[PDB]
């Protein structure tokens, strides 16, 4: 169970934590900062299926 | 004097008059709404539209990335470890970096493009406009990406 | 090009038939001006010949209704012509002041067997009239017949 | 496109009940048509009734008593692929009656719809119909699109289908996309069950339909329907009866409002679905929770279901009492809300930057049905 645990962790964590394209340098200063929106892990732990 | 009031015969120029001002009203309703929808959306405009397209043939790439081994492959606990994590992360943190890269340089160009024009600045507003819009494009865009990236987890 | 809904299909073969009782059948060119008589055209003989001339399938001369209905499909679907417009506009006024409001445009609508809406004759006044008077006099009607035969 | 520069695109509205088929530039569609493929009962019993491979739309009502009436869409998912294209058969040969090469295909999906669903209309088109190009959009998004908006959500409610739509920026949200069979196709059949309760026969396809027309024009929604009860139990005035010249003088009590109440009380006909003010409601709060300022504050009707008087005020107060109270509600139903799939489809196809969006047909012969994703939004 501890392992199906893990390897679904790297599934979520590496659908979570790739580079998003509003914390790059060329695109936070169009809009004001953080804009508001969806999360990978939020959403994908939100579709209760 | 049979002929003088059938309906039709009343009625044959003021219908096909008064229906020739009724259809000319309607096309010119179904003129204005298209066109106050038309400069509503990102289609229309010829510097969103194509590299639109361009983004739909390339986010392809996030169907095609396993996050881990999806095999019923005769494990261990430990060969499950080395075998899922070899799934999880070498096979697929290229398909980020890629993916990441391709948009960064997409919305770059179309940036740099509509920047560029405001700079060397009718099409006046229309680029002014594209320029004010560039941000709602990008957060667009990274919101396909996002949905696309929870659908395949 | 202006097809024949149910009720002009009825209509129009009614007429046809308001010819021969005698069994002959093929109406003629005589009463074919008179049915554009009832129309209130301007009937000479050129429009007569020509016409009946170039729908005739064989020449026949005395229409039947085949080629009568081809005939008046085909009238229909072209262009008007200005004396009876004016005529029409006539027609068109109930009290022939030359201006038509929206329940005039309402009844105007309903004389066709076509019942409409209200939002309908609120956007023909806006359109086609000037200051919105809700009487579409003679200036203002025949521009917007100036604007719908540019089609 | 619209015009014959580019060839103009065959604006097809696939609905759940009634399908409109045509071309853009126009306002009414060519071919409307109902959303049921009759097909021949026997071949032994109608011999000279004209056997037929699938009688289409209103043909497919021509026999519609004898006909195997099978119904390819339902609540907006279709359920057989045969029957599109004997659909598009008699679509391009006997509605439209041009030659599907000639122009672009444009044809309306129920929102959440599955992948192999998109694909088997593309499949099949191309290899029967041959089309070089065409294009498939969203009912509710080109509803919106006759509503003149691009951001915000859609209830669209053909005869059977019912999704509320969240648009964001002109994005259609599918996690936040509610499906919904809960539409007028349930309500009519409501009405059709509580005609029996005043003893009033009511059990053909003919007063299937009679029927359903009392519904668009009788049926309007209660705004609060506990009044309504009392209204109608201390007053005959909503006990209304009916004339219909076939000889059946029908009586409606609280069954007027009743019938269409459903769409915001479903747990009378026994559906335990969140009403479509709930579904809405829940809908929206699967989006971002700033876009939902706008989303809604932009509510549009359309489809079948939409014929329905008093529907605005019953929809704006119910998604108030559940949307909070700062955040506005727009809640609109213009005269559109049953054409608007088509009108809006047609207005998408009448743009003409939309002229290279469209899919070639060597596209699709390399890179198979799938192109349909290289081009999808």
């Amino acid at each position: 169970l501890d392992e199906l645990n893990n390897m679904m962790e790297g599934i979520i964590a590496l659908a979570q934590q790739a580079p998003r394209l509003i914390f790059m340098r060329a695109f936070t200063q169009y809009f004001e900062g953080k804009p508001s929106g969806l999360n990978p892990a939020s959403v994908i732990r939100a579709s209760p299926y | 004097d049979l002929i003088s009031a059938i309906g039709f015969f009343r009625n044959y120029l003021t219908g096909r008059c008064f229906r020739r001002w009724l259809k000319a009203v309607r096309q010119k309703n179904f003129n204005k709404v298209r066109s106050k929808i038309q400069d509503s959306l990102f289609l229309a405009k010829p510097t969103f539209c194509p590299h639109l397209v361009e983004i739909f043939a390339a986010v392809d790439e996030i169907r095609n990335t396993p996050f881990a081994s999806n095999n019923q492959q005769l494990y261990l606990l430990q060969d499950y470890a080395e075998l899922q994590v070899s799934t999880r992360e070498h096979k697929a943190k290229p398909a980020l970096e890629a993916i990441v890269e391709k948009v960064q340089k997409v919305l770059e160009r179309v940036c740099r493009e509509v920047q560029k024009q405001a700079r060397l600045y009718q099409n006046f507003a229309r680029v002014m406009r594209e320029v004010t819009m560039l941000g709602a494009f990008i957060r667009l865009a990274d919101y396909l990406f996002v949905e696309g990236v929870i659908s395949r987890a | 090009r202006v097809g024949l809904t149910e009720e002009q299909k009825q209509e129009i073969r009614e007429a046809f038939d308001l010819f021969d009782t005698d069994g002959s059948g093929t109406i003629d060119a005589k009463e074919l001006k008179v049915a554009m008589r009832a129309l209130g055209f301007e009937p000479k003989k050129e429009e007569i010949k020509k016409m009946i001339s170039e729908i005739d399938k064989d020449g026949s001369g005395t229409i039947d209704f085949e080629e009568f209905l081809t005939m008046m499909t085909a009238k229909m679907g072209e262009r008007d012509s200005r004396e009876e417009i004016l005529k029409a506009f006539r027609l068109f006024d109930d009290d022939n002041s030359g201006t038509i409001t929206i329940k005039d445009l309402r009844r105007v609508a309903k004389e066709l067997g076509e019942n409409l809406t209200e939002e309908e004759l609120q956007e023909m006044i806006a359109e086609a009239d000037r200051n919105d008077d809700n009487e579409i006099d003679e200036d203002e009607f025949i521009r917007i017949m100036k604007k719908t035969s540019l089609f | 496109m619209a015009d014959e520069g580019e060839v103009s695109a065959l604006v097809c509205d696939n609905g759940s009940g009634m399908v409109k088929a045509g071309f853009a530039g126009d306002d009414a569609p060519r071919a409307v048509f109902p959303s049921i493929v009759g097909r021949p009962r026997h071949t032994g019993v109608m011999v000279g009734m004209g056997q037929k491979d699938s009688y289409v739309g209103d043909e497919a009502q021509s026999k519609r008593g004898i006909l195997t009436l099978r119904y390819p869409i339902e609540h907006g998912i279709v359920t057989n692929w045969d029957d599109m294209e004997k659909i598009w058969h008699h679509t391009f040969f006997n509605e439209l009656r041009v030659a599907p090469e000639e122009h672009p295909v444009l044809l309306t999906e129920a929102p959440l719809n599955p992948k192999a669903n998109r694909e088997k209309m593309t499949q099949i088109m191309f290899e029967t119909f041959n089309v070089p190009a065409m294009y498939v959009a969203i009912q509710a998004v080109l509803s919106l699109y006759a509503s003149g908006r691009t951001t915000g959500i859609v209830l669209d409610s053909g005869d059977g289908v019912t999704h509320t739509v969240p648009i964001y920026e002109g994005y259609a949200l599918p996690h936040a996309i509610l499906r919904l069979d809960l539409a007028g196709r349930d309500l009519t059949d409501y009405l059709m069950k509580i005609l029996m309760e005043r003893g009033y026969s009511f059990t053909t396809t003919a007063e299937r339909e009679i029927v359903r027309d009392i519904k668009e024009k009788l049926c309007y929604v209660a705004l609060d329907f506990e009044q309504e009860m009392a209204t109608a139990l201390s007053s005959s005035a909503l006990e209304k009866t009916y004339e219909l010249p076939d000889g059946q003088m029908i009586t409606i009590g609280n069954e007027r409002f009743r019938c269409p109440e459903v769409l915001f009380n479903p747990n009378m006909i026994g559906m335990e679905a969140v009403g479509i003010h709930d579904t809405t409601f829940n809908s929206i709060m699967k989006c971002d929770v700033d876009i939902r300022k706008d989303l809604y504050n932009n509510i549009v009707l359309s489809g079948g279901t939409t014929m329905f008087p008093g529907i605005a005020d019953r929809m704006s107060k119910e998604i108030t009492a559940l949307a909070p109270s700062a955040m506005k509600i727009k809640v609109v139903a213009p005269p559109e809300r049953k054409y608007s799939v088509w009108i809006g489809g047609s207005i998408l196809a009448s743009l003409s930057t939309f002229q290279q969006m469209w899919i070639a047909k060597s596209e699709y012969d390399e890179s198979g049905p799938s192109i349909v994703h290289r081009k999808c939004f």
